[PDB]
Order: C-alpha cells, then structure tokens, then sequence
C-alpha cells in the first residue's frame, strides 16, 4: 500500500 | 568522537554507541495520539507520546507505526521518533557525534536520500552513512561469506555472499513480517472467538506471539494431534484478568510465513525463495552458501524453526550436500552488533560520508559512496 | 487579571457551594433555591433567605432540576445576587472556575460564556465537569507525584447520579452511565413511607436521613438486628418525636436493590459494564482507584458494601473463565477510598487545580468572545 | 417439497420457501413464550444483541414458534439453509446445526454468507458488498463469481450502537427513555427521521444558523419530544466509530483499504459494482456521501492534489428498494438452484461420525 | 433484585403436587402436608421473611410453581395483615380461623391474575390433597403472622408488622 | 477520509441559462450606442420634455456580462432623467408603454435602489409603486426572474 | 462483550 502504486 | 548506530526496525529502534558488546536504548518505534480531547491542567497531557510511554498508556492512545514493510511513510512521526531517541535516551547531542544508520536492500532511492537530507539538515551531524541489515549481523557472526536471512518485522529478505562480494541479481526481498502472521493471528482467534480489533489489542496479540508460538516438521500431524486431543490447549492472561485458551493457533500462525497461501499472496516461502537465490548463484560457492547459512532479525526467533527450514531445504536440494543452520541466541540485536563492530573498523572510517560533501553534491552522493 | 484569586463556583440541583482558591474549606453553601413575589417587583432572595421566606408572600422554584439548566433568566438573577450580595468581589479583576455536569449540551454552555462574558463582564472564564475535580481531590498531598490518574469515579448528585471511567486526565465519553436514582427520589420515598404509618414532611426526612440511614451487607438475612433488638427504633424528634422503624435500614438499600422507587439495574452491575464496555488495557486501574462524590454517596458502609459485591461479581466471572480453561489467573484487586472529600470533593479539586498558573492560560479572555463570538466552547 | 429459507437475524428474522421474491413473513426476534409477532408485558430478552447467539434455549424456542405457528411444518428431512456473518465463531453455528439436526432433522442445510447471498440475489458476478445489520456489519469482494475469503472485513458498530447513541444524545437534551421499552418506539423515530449529512460543515451550520431541521414527534403514551442535531449526527457516529468509542477508521475508509488490499486488475472492477443490504443501508444520503468520500480518500491519498484527471475513475455504486430483503431473495434462489443434488448439503447422516468436521466443508 | 429467591427450588424430596409444594414445615394443623422431623429449616419463617422483604418489591418473573407456593403466601400473609388491622389477640386469632375456613379452596378459580397469580391445579384425582396442603398452608401462615404481629400484647398490632401492609405484592391488589 | 469539496465532477450549468445576445460588438463591448443616445436624453432633460428622452433611451438596453463603468452610467443618466421629471403623466407614459419596457424600468430602478446614498430612492419607490398598481405583480415577477446580471 | 473476551 505504501508503494506509491501497488502492495 | 566515539560513533553510534541507530537501526530504525519496522518493530522497534535499537539506539547504541559503537564498541559495545549490546545497545542502550531497545524502545518500541511507534507513535500514540490521544483519543480524546483532554481537559487535566498540569498532569501531562502531550499531544503525541512516543516509545515505552505508549506501550504503558496505550489504551486510549490510538498508535501509528511510522515505518511499514522498511518504507517511510510519516516523516515528521519519524523525526520525532529521531529526537525522542537522540535527546531523551541516549542524552547526547549528534551535532558532536556521527550516526551509522540502517535499511532493507530494494527499497526507495527517495525514500533514502530523503533520510540523509533530513539527518543532515535537521540534526547537523558531521557524518551520515547507511548500509544493509544483513552484512551487519554476518560481521556479528564473525564470518566472511555465507547466506543471510533476515525477517525484521517490516520485511524479509536473504542475501548471499561470497568472500566479501556481494550477489545483487541472488538477493531476494517479500513482504511478509510479524505484522500479517499478527493480523492473521486476530483472524483466527475471532475465529475462536477471541476478538483482538484495536491496537492495544493488536500489541497484545504480538506479545502473545512472542510469548507462545512454536512450529512443527508435520503440520498435518500437528493438526490432527491438535483436532483430535488437546495436550496443545495453552493458557494466557490478560490485564483483565480473564485468561483464555489457544489451540492450533500457535503454531498455524508461522505457516503463513511456509505457506504464504494461507494470507492470500501466491509468493512462495523462505525456504522456496532461498533455494530459488542459492540456485541464481555459482555452483562452486552454492556448495559452501548451503554449509553455513545465517538467521537474524526477529520473526525467526520461534523454536523449532530451525529443523523446519532444515528438513525443506535438504528436502529441496541433493542429499549428499551437506546443511547447517546457524540460529544463534543473540539475533534481535546482530544488526548492531555488526553496526558497532563496522564503526569501531578503522578503514570504514575513510568512508564515512561527512557534511560538505552532501552540500556541494546534494542527496545523489548516498548512491555512490555507499552500496 | 491572573495575579488575584480566583473564584470557584459550583451550582447544583441540590445545593450550590461558592468561594474562593488556596481555601481547605469551601464557602458560602446553600440549597440553591430562589424566592420572588412605579412597579419594579425586584425584591427578591435566595438561600437560606429564600427558606426563611414565603411567610409574607414569596414564592418559590428550583431553577435547575434533574441536572440541567431550565430558567436562564432566574439562574442570571441568582448569580447576580450570590455575587454582589453574598461575595463582595469583582467579576472583572478576577477568574473564574465554572463546574457543568458531563451531559451539559453546548448550548447550555455558549449561554452561561455569553452571560457571564458580557453582562458581569469578566475578564477570565473557565468550565470544566465535576468528574475531573472530584478525581484531583482523591489524594492528599498533591506534590508527592506518587498519586494515580486512572480512576471510576460516581458522583451522586441530589437529583441525579452517574459514573465516569477516567483514564490518565482524559474522560471518557461512552463510557459514561447515569441514572436518576440517588437524590430526592431517596427523600420523597421515606416521606412516603413515615406518611403512610405517623401523619406528623420532607425537612425531617432529609434530616432523619442524614442523621441515621446507614445499609447492610444484607436485608432478608438483616432485619435480625431489629426482630432482636428495639434498640435500633431511634427517636427523632423536630414539634414531636418519630418512630424511625426501618427507614435508615432501608433507604439507601435503594442502589443496591433498585426499582423500589419510580426498571434500573443495580450499581455493580452498572459499573462492571461501565468497565467492561471501556478498553481492555484500562480495566486493571479503573477497578482499582474507585472514588465516590456526592453527599447522597458519604453513607456509613457504602464502601465496603459495593467493594464486596463488586469483588464477588468478578470472582465468579473470572472463575467461570478459569475453570473453563484451566490455569490459574491473578485475581484483579478492587479497593474504594474516600478521605473526607466525598462531600465536597468538586471544589476542593477545583481549588487545588486553580492554585496552578497554567490556569489563568487555560481560561477564556474577553477577547476572545468579543472577536470570536459565543462559540468559543463546543464539547469536552 | 421444496426447501425452506430462514436467514436469522440480529433483531429481524424473515421466513419463506425455496422460492419466493417478497418474504412470505418477517418478524422481531423479541422475547409461556411469548416468542413471535406477539410483542405488539412479559420479560424481554433481545438474545442476539450481534452475530452471535447467547440464549440458544430462547432461539430454540423462537424456531419452534416460527415453525409450528407462522409455518406448519414439522418435518424431518425438508432442507433448510441458514445464514450467519462471516467471521462468526464456529461454536455458534455448531450449536445452530446441532438443535436443528437434533430437535429435527432438517436433512441438508449448507448454511451460507450473507454477502454472496445477496450478491446471488442481485443477479451478480463481480463486485463487493457492504451489508449492515443492526448489531453488526460486513464487506466481502468477489471478482468472476470468486471469493477471496482474505479480504473480508468485520464491523461491530450498526444498528444498535446508533440508537444508543441517539438515546443518549436525546437524554443530553433533557429526554430520558431509560425504560426497556420505548426502544421500538426510538427506532421506528431513527428510521423516520433520520439522514445522512452530504456535507457536514453545511448541515452543522444550518441547524446552528436556522430553526428548520428541527422536528416535534409524538409518543405511544401520548406526549411530544423535539429532534434536532441527532437527525444528522447519528449517521455521523456510524460513519465516525471513534465518535462511539471504538477504534476504527469508519465505513468509506474501510472499503478503500480492502480493495487496495486487492490486485490491481481487480480494483477496477470493484469501483464499478458496489451494493449494500440490511435497513441500516437505507439512510437517506448514504450512497451519495459514500461516494463522494471515496472520491474524496481516492484523490487525496493517491493523486495528492492532482484533479486533472480525477473524472477519469468511473465509481458506481448500487442500490435498490429490496436491500431489506436480499439476504432473504438469495437464500431463495439459492436453495431453488441446489435443491436438485444433496451432495452440497449436509444431511443428518454424516453427523454422528464427524458432523463438526462436515461443517468445515464449507469454509477451507 | 429484592425479590429474593424462594430457596425451595430443590429435589430433597417429591413434594410437589401438580404446581404447588407441600414439604415439611410447622402446620401444627392439619393437611396434605407429609410429617417430618426437621425443625431447623421451617418454610413458614422463610416464607414470612420473604413476603416482609418483597412488600416493597417492584417486579416478580414467573419461576416455576416453587414460586407461585411463595408468591401465595406472601399474598395471603398480606391480606391477613391487612384484615387483622383493628383487632386484638382473641379477634386476631378469629380473623385467622375464618381465612383459614374461608371460601379459599384450590387455586385457580375466580379471584387471581388469569394465570400469571397461579398455574394450572391438579385436582382430578388429587383434590382431596391439594385442598389437605391448601388447608394446612393457610392455617401455619394465618399462626404465623398472628405470632409476629399481634404478640403477646393483645389489642395492640406490631406497629412495623401493620405499616408494611400499605404496599401490594407485585402491585396486584385487584 | 477528509474534506476538500470535490467539484470537478459533475460541473453545473450557468450560462446555459439567460440567453445572451451580447454577440454584438456593438454598445456592449465598445460603448458606442449609449454615448449616442446618453446626450440625447441629456439634452431632452435640458429642454424640459424629459418623457421622450427617457422613451429614446429605452430603446436599447446593455447586458452584464463584465462590463460595469457602462451600465453604471446608464443608470446614473436614468436616475437623473427620471428625478428630472414631476408627480404627474406618469400614469399616461406607462399605460402607453409596452411590456418588456416596464420589466426593463423596474429592473433598473431596483439596480438603483441598490445604492440609496448615491440617489434619491424615493421617486423611484413612487415609480415603482406607480407600475404595481397599474401592471401588477406581473412586472416584478418578470424582473425577479430575469438574468442575474444587467 | 458476547465474544467470551473484547468487545
Ligand atoms: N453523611 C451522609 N450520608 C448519606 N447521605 C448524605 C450525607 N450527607 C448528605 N447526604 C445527602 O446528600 C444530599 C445533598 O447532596 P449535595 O447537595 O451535596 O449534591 P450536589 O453536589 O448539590 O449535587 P448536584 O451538584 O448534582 O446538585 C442530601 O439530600 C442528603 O440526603
Ligand atoms: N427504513 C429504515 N431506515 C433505516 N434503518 C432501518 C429501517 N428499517 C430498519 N432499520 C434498521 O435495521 C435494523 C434491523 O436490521 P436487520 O435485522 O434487517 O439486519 P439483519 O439482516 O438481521 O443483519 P444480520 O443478518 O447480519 O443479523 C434495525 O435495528 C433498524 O434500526
Ligand atoms: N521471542 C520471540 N518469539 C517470536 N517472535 C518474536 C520474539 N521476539 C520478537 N519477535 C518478533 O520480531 C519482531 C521484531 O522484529 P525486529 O527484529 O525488531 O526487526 P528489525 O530487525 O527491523 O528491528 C516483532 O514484530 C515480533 O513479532
Ligand atoms: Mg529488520
Ligand atoms: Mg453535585
Ligand atoms: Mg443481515
């Protein structure tokens, strides 16, 4: 989530 | 002009000066806001609390761990964390001292440079250097070569090398740590019955998970044994007072880690991932990687781990290669130890990346100077 | 202006208790009742004025019943009275420390800011609840540094009663549980009960209460005391005596054995769900620092009485949990205090904290209301 | 021959057959017995306060009034399925199969999720949907007529916890209802006069600034209460649980994280489809704001104040009249479609060997 | 609550006849109720305890016909109470007689809630010992209150004994 | 979440409303008609017969897309010829007066009444009671849902 | 609070 993207 | 080491774990930031056989300051890395408003006069009442502070009044504090999977994500919760640990525990000022600091191998050139800018700009330190989590703890180990796995709270990855020369296209990362395994322990405790939602009661959780959670060679057989008597059912207290019963549960957390399907991620486990690296390598160093393999970071301190990764890996690989784990009792705290021992080092010292260099080249040096 | 001392004032259904700080008593307490009728019609009183009144053709009225405000207008009047009358002081060259119960809606309170800020002009205002107070009031010294935060406090007002689980200065606002039980209702059904039996009405009630109603660990396994010795048949007298019976046995029996009067839940109950709806991690300390509040709360054996039931209460809970699992847990420790403070413990505390400096920063300037409006305070 | 529906309740308990659009009954689980539509004073019991069952002698009595008063069947071997949260402790519904394979023999239940139920009554395949029920509610994802089962998420404020909220705001202004009674009467006011703020700062101003908003509602006994703030506040204390005292980030905020949670290639797919089930949905305002918020936590966490391409996200969500009754509308359609095989279910053989282990069937 | 519990909810023995109990006791009259030995555990000064306890109680839950036999006793101990009031040892024990031989048979009939004051009786085939245990009840109850509120000191009833009658249990006076 | 007042989407319809013939160019965008016409009512003001004055300036009337200095000028010259006339035929010169006219004469004479400390406001409350009792509420629900600019 | 623990 933290990824700026995915995850 | 002696050094220190910070290393700013996703589970807690261990603080220490250099040459010292353990660190000073062990404090949780998490930050409590209060819920409510607060009307006391005189008695406390900050705006934010940090370190053992909210552990002890954390159940009105709503709590943020500023760092997730090794990434940054508040950096003002960060720096206040930097400063609590700078001029509270460790009663110093860095403006006097360098700091050594820590990080996970793929992870952010922004997030990096943004750490060095503001431990530069902020702190006024003469020095700032990074380096991984993994070398460290294989120079605490005291060897020269070998397979690194750590499983820090945020991340876990494994990292071969070979006589000092690293792997890069062999180094594996997933982001699978204490935080999922907790969650998924919340998951099936509801499923029991226990409801574990808030984050004091997810903090208890953990403990929980530190306190009793082992693995098995057969988990069939576990859960059968387990299905069938009841000789697992373990006690627990709480503040409360009312205990409770946990069953399967301790050792069916840790499968998520051997068998991430259970979460949902279709990643394979340490032991596929790590043979999977060993095999990217050279076969001439495979053979000795396979004879000496390191574990560090918490999340591997369970027993029973070792036999379990043993089996998989001798399972996975050739018979007549021999395997050793090496599992030793001072693991949460190698990567200061390697820390420390790279500070006290004398050539390291040439390297140490000072002040005028990052003002005259800016934040793009770290990406040069350092791996 | 800061420098001066600061005035406390604490009204209530029941008795309203003004004075000043650095005071180890409180002043100027009085049952809080008002008495009223070219043509002014401004001959007025309040107090025990207003008591002694009503022979030449006052009448009377509670301005505030069952906890909250009702007669802005009536409640100005008293203000004014107990402050240019009773305190000889200055509302402007002195802070005030305003007390409101922790279900005062806001509009209650932007009205007692305005009133006070414009037409008495004050310079610094203050309101805070009773819970807080009563709590800081709970320890002696006060500097030792060693006191505790974590508290449950239950304060019994004259018309209405209720609890408060605090944690570390920060109230909670779920959490809380009233109940209109522990005030007059106690009085008008003892007057009830001597009105049914001996003819010869409620002042003699509150004093044969006040003098004598003490509870039991028991009722039914009680009543020994009085099947056996007529000892305990009291005589009171005011102009004639009075056969007390079972009153001071059986009156404040009320709490514990509710629904006697106009259905309630007794108060362990109440506050073991008041602590178990709280978070987890609080508990240990709630059940510990159990402090009490309120005149209708000083009784002989109240203390032990709840202490016991509650204790009880948790023992089987956490036996059923153990011997559903099967180890052996620490039995959580339950105690209740109550040094001297139980009566007027509010402006005690209120006193004790005004004595601070961060008070005069705390407060509310005249300015503020001037340039922001009358929507200076919205909730706690 | 056909199967029966019974999807029980917190509060509600609705009854059919295996095929049946509107409930053929609907009734208060309140509690000789006074189980059923007779509550129109014995003692009230209220046993399933949330998913969970804790006077499992009142629902057996409850059932056996269902069965035998309401409906005329006392069979044994008459499949019925069933519904519970779905995170529901295992004990509750062990004991569930256990009475109704026991006291009769219901041969074959296959007890089953409210979200897919409703997802089969929309007529769906993809989408995620958010039921909220009066002591608790849930969210579940499905992508290609697939479950995660890893993404679900529970929360136990609805329903219940906002009436008490709106009881004690009622009580901060001077009316006290503290009798066990007029609880009804409290909820039929909420869902009478209740709706959800789509701009909150603007709903807070107008009932600080004008006398509208402000509603005068009659009593049962007869006399007359004001409303006022409560009207809009209490869809707030359900959107804001901290306003309640529970820790959690809320509704909107919950939905985004679960579906970050998911694959990419799957998210769009969620934005597009979005239903709700259960009464509490059918706050006036609910859907629009719900949107809107998304909109609102899309915009600030990902683009962090880029709107030049904000209209390209394409959110849909969905609602209907018969979010009362789709649990109930899926049940049925489900039990129509599984009534042919009973290897599905589980029939009252089967049970004494390894009947608990049969119910594992279901859930891997 | 105050309604405090009957304590008679027990399997000692079977002394239960249809919906009512008719264990040992007191009675030195007569009736249905089986001899016994034991004189520690009296039911008449248990129940005389509880019905002085619940007349000020608010709320009474049906607990099965071991409650209804109390729930009977408080009752008629209250309407003895409340007759006796203006008389004396001789028209104490008069008053008590006449409720006793009253027009007081079986439960069930005319005069109670419809079913809430009393269960279903039993009298087919169990008449005779219903009306015997009926008897003897109401004779140990009328004994009773006449020992405890009119003492020994005839034509002077207890002041508490008499004062604890203005209040109804379960607030079913008619 | 948080609060930002979303408003990109779903954007809402304001000039699709009132429609605008200032396509013109021509005494709207250059100021050219009303500078013709303004020293012909002055003129009619100084020679006396103001009424066919004040009729020739009613004639074309601006529109307020933008522009202010204008429109306010108009007005000013309005107020003026208006002031300039006296407490009779004003009955006559608005029953011999079309409709739209008397929509435009109230709508200006509100625009002024906007600003009493730079007029008089009572002639024009008398004029405007004047229009009221011969026209009716007709005029001034008219005016009240003309554009929102002029 | 019917979850044997939280709540
Ligand atoms: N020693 C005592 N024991 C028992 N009860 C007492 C005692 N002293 C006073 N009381 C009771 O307390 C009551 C007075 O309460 P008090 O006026 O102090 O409450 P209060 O602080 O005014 O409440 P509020 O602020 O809500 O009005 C009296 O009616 C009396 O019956
Ligand atoms: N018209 C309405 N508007 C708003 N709320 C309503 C309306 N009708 C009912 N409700 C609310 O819905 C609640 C009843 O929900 P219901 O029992 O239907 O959920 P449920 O299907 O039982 O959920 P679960 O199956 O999870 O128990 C009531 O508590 C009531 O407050
Ligand atoms: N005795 C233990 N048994 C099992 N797990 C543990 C134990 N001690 C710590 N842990 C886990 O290890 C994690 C701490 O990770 P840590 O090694 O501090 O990461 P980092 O190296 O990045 O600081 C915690 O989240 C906790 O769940
Ligand atoms: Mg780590
Ligand atoms: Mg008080
Ligand atoms: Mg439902």
């Amino acid at each position: 989530p933290a990824w700026l993207a995915t995850c | 002009t002696t050094a220190l080491v910070c290393d700013n774990g996703s589970g807690l930031v261990k603080a220490g000066f250099a040459g010292d056989d353990a660190p000073r300051a062990v404090f949780p890395s998490i930050v409590g806001r209060p819920r409510h408003q607060g009307v006391m006069v005189g008695m406390g009442q900050k705006d934010s609390y940090v370190g053992d502070e909210a552990q002890s009044k954390r159940g009105i504090l709503t709590l943020k761990y500023p760092i997730e999977h090794g990434i940054i994500t508040n950096w003002d919760d960060m720096e206040k964390i930097w400063h609590h640990t700078f001029y509270n525990e460790l009663r110093v000022a860095p403006e006097e001292h360098p700091t050594l600091l820590t990080e996970a191998p793929l992870n952010p050139k922004a997030n990096r440079e943004k750490m060095t800018q503001i431990m530069f700009e902020t702190f006024n330190v003469p020095a700032m250097y990074v380096a991984i989590q993994a070398v460290l703890s294989l120079y605490a180990s005291g060897r020269t070569t070998g397979i690194v796995l750590d499983s820090g709270d945020g991340v876990t990855h494994n990292v071969p090398i070979y006589e000092g020369y690293a792997l890069p296209h062999a180094i594996m990362r997933l982001d699978l740590a204490g935080r999922d395994l907790t969650d998924y322990l919340m998951k099936i405790l509801t499923e029991r019955g226990y409801s574990f939602v808030t984050t004091a009661e997810r903090e208890i959780v953990r403990d929980i998970k530190e306190k009793l959670c082992y693995v098995a060679l057969d988990f069939e057989n576990e859960m059968a044994t387990a299905a069938s008597s009841s000789s697992l059912e373990k006690s627990y207290e709480l503040p409360d007072g009312q205990v409770i019963t946990i069953g399967n549960e301790r050792f069916r957390c840790p499968e998520t880690l051997f068998q991430p399907s259970f979460i949902g991620m279709e990643s394979a486990g340490i032991h596929e991932t790590t043979y999977n690296s060993i095999m990217k390598c050279d076969i001439d160093i495979r053979k000795d990687l396979y004879a000496n393999n390191v574990m560090s970071g918490g999340t591997t301190m369970y027993p029973g781990i070792a036999d379990r990764m043993q089996k998989e890996i001798t399972a996975l690989a050739p018979s007549t290669m021999k395997i050793k784990i090496i599992a030793p009792p001072e693991r949460k705290y190698s990567v200061w130890i390697g820390g420390s021992i790279l500070a006290s080092l004398s050539t390291f010292q040439q390297m140490w990346i000072t002040k005028q260099e990052y003002d005259e080249a800016g934040p793009s040096i770290v990406h040069r100077k350092c791996f | 202006a800061s420098f001066n001392v600061p005035i406390i004032m604490d009204n209530g259904t029941g008795y309203s208790k003004l004075g000043y700080a650095g005071n180890d008593a409180p002043s100027y307490v009085f049952p809080t009742v008002i008495a009223t009728r070219a043509t002014e019609d401004l001959d007025f009183f309040i107090g025990n004025d207003a008591l002694k009144k009503a022979s030449a053709g006052y009448s009377l009225d509670y301005p505030i019943r069952h906890g909250q405000i009702e007669n802005w207008d009536h409640m100005e009047r008293f203000w004014q009275q107990s402050l240019f009358k009773y305190l000889r002081c200055e509302p402007e060259d002195h802070y005030f420390l305003l007390t409101e119960p922790p279900l005062n809606p806001p509009e209650n309170r932007e009205n007692t800011a305005e009133i006070m800020f414009e037409s008495f002009n004050c310079a610094g205002l203050y309101i805070a609840v009773q819970a807080v107070l009563a709590l800081a009031a709970s320890w002696t010294s006060s500097k030792v540094t060693d006191r505790s935060l974590t508290g449950t406090v239950v304060d019994s007002g004259d018309g209405v009663t209720h609890i408060i689980p605090v944690a570390e200065g920060y109230v909670i606002g779920s959490s809380i549980k009233t109940m209109p039980l522990a005030g007059r209702d106690v009085t008008y059904f003892v007057q009830s009960l001597l009105r049914d039996r001996n003819e010869p009405s409620l002042k003699t009630a509150e004093r044969i209460k006040e003098e004598c109603c003490y509870v039991c660990p028991d009722i039914v396994k009680e009543f020994s005391r009085f099947d056996r010795e007529p000892d305990r048949y009291l005589k009171y007298a005011s102009s004639t005596t009075i056969d007390v019976g079972f009153e001071r046995f059986l009156a404040p029996e009320i709490f514990f054995n509710p629904e006697i009067a106009s259905f309630l839940t007794p108060l362990p109950e109440l506050v073991d769900n008041v602590v178990q709806s709280s978070p987890i991690d609080v508990r240990k300390g709630l059940y510990k620092n159990i402090v009490l509040s309120g005149g209708s709360t000083l009784f002989k054996n109240f203390g032990n009485r709840l202490q016991r039931d509650l204790k009880r209460i948790v023992d089987e809970r956490i036996h059923r949990s153990e011997m559903l699992s099967g180890a052996k847990s620490g039995g959580v420790d339950v105690n209740v205090i109550s040094h001297k403070r139980q009566r007027n413990a509010v402006w005690f505390g209120g006193s004790l904290l005004a004595q601070t400096p961060e008070f005069g920063s705390y407060c509310h300037t005249k300015a503020d209301y001037e340039e922001y409006g009358a929507s200076i305070a919205r909730r706690y | 021959s056909a199967p029966i529906v019974l999807d029980n309740g917190t509060g509600f308990v609705k009854v059919g057959y295996a095929k049946d659009n509107f409930p053929r009954f609907q009734f208060p689980s309140i509690v000789d017995v006074m189980v059923g539509d007779e509550a129109e004073l014995l003692q009230v019991k209220y046993p399933m306060e949330n998913g969970i069952i804790r006077d499992f002698e009142e629902m057996n009595q409850l059932w056996d009034y269902t069965f035998f008063e309401k409906l005329k069947i006392d069979p044994r071997g008459r499949k019925i399925l069933l519904t519970e949260p779905p995170m529901n402790p295992v004990a509750n519904r062990e004991k569930m199969c256990e009475t109704m394979f026991e006291r009769y023999g219901f041969g074959g239940v296959y007890v089953a999720i409210q979200a897919v139920l409703s997802l089969y009554a929309q007529g769906l395949s993809s989408g995620v949907v958010v039921d909220s029920g009066d002591g608790v509610t849930h969210i579940v994802p499905v992508y290609e007529s697939v479950v995660l089962n890893h993404l679900v998420g529970r929360l136990d404020v609805a329903g219940r916890d906002a009436t008490r909220y709106l009881i004690s705001l009622l009580l901060r202004k001077g009316y006290a209802f503290n009798r066990t009674a007029d609880f009804e009467t409290v909820r039929e006011m909420k869902e009478k006069l209740c709706y959800v703020s789509y701009d909150l700062e603007l709903d807070h101003k107008l009932s600080e600034e004008t006398t509208v908003l402000m509603r005068n509602y009659t009593l049962p006994d007869g006399r007359v209460i004001k409303v006022g703030s409560e009207r809009y506040e209490c869809p707030e204390c359900l959107f804001q649980p901290h306003l309640v005292g529970s820790e959690q980030p809320g509704l909107s905020e919950f939905i985004f994280d679960t579906i970050q949670a998911a694959d990419v290639d799957i998210r769009k797919y969620l934005y597009r489809a979005i239903v709700l089930s259960g009464g509490s949905s059918m706050y006036a305002g609910l859907p629009s704001r719900l949107e809107k918020e998304i909109k609102q936590l899309w915009f600030e966490r990902v683009l962090h104040g880029d709107p030049a391409r904000l209209p390209n996200f394409k959110v849909k969500i969905e609602d209907a009249p018969r979010r009362r009754h789709a649990v109930f509308i899926g049940g049925a359609v489900l039990a129509d479609i599984m009534a042919q095989n009973d290897h599905m279910w589980v029939s009252k053989a089967e049970w004494e060997e390894y009947g608990v282990r049969a119910l594992d069937k279901l859930g891997p | 609550m105050p309604a405090y519990h009957s304590s008679f909810l027990s399997l000692t023995d079977v002394p239960t006849t249809g919906n009512i109990a008719m264990l040992p006791l007191k009675t030195k009259f007569r009736g249905p109720a089986y001899p016994a030995d034991e004189s520690q555990m009296d039911i008449i000064d248990e129940c005389i305890g509880l019905f002085r306890a619940n007349c000020f109680f608010r709320n009474f839950e049906i607990k099965g016909p071991a409650d209804r036999t109390l729930i009977y006793g408080t009752l008629f101990i209250s309407e003895c109470l409340g007759r006796v009031n203006g008389l004396n040892y001789r028209d104490a024990e008069r008053q008590l007689n006449s409720l006793a031989l009253e027009n007081f048979s079986i439960p069930g009939s005319a005069g109670f809630p419809l079913n809430a004051l009393y269960a279903p009786p039993l009298s087919p085939q169990d008449a005779e010992i219903m009306r015997t245990y009926l008897t003897q009840f109401r004779q140990e109850l009328a004994y009773r209150l006449l020992s405890h509120v009119y003492a020994t000191e005839k034509d002077h009833p207890s002041k508490w004994w008499t004062c604890f009658s203005k209040r109804r249990f379960m607030n079913k006076a008619l | 979440f948080r609060t930002l007042d979303v408003d990109s989407i779903t954007e809402p319809v304001l000039t699709e409303q009132d429609i605008f013939p200032i396509r013109n160019e021509t005494a709207e965008q250059v100021q050219a008609a009303v500078s013709q016409l303004i020293p012909q009512a002055r003129s009619a003001i100084q020679t006396g017969n103001a009424l066919q004055g004040l009729k020739t300036l009613l004639s074309y009337v601006p529109y307020g897309n933008d522009v202010q200095e204008v429109r306010t000028q108009y007005l000013n010259a309005f107020v003026d010829v208006l002031s300039n006339i006296r407490a009779a035929d004003i009955p006559a010169f608005v029953k011999e007066c079309s409709t739209e006219e008397i929509d435009n004469i109230v709508n200006f004479i509100y625009r002024g009444l906007a600003n009493p400390q730079a007029y008089n406001s009572s002639v024009l409350l008398n004029w405007h009671e004047k229009v009221v009792e011969i026209s009716g509420i007709g005029c001034i629900v008219r005016v009240l849902n003309s554009r929102p600019d002029l």
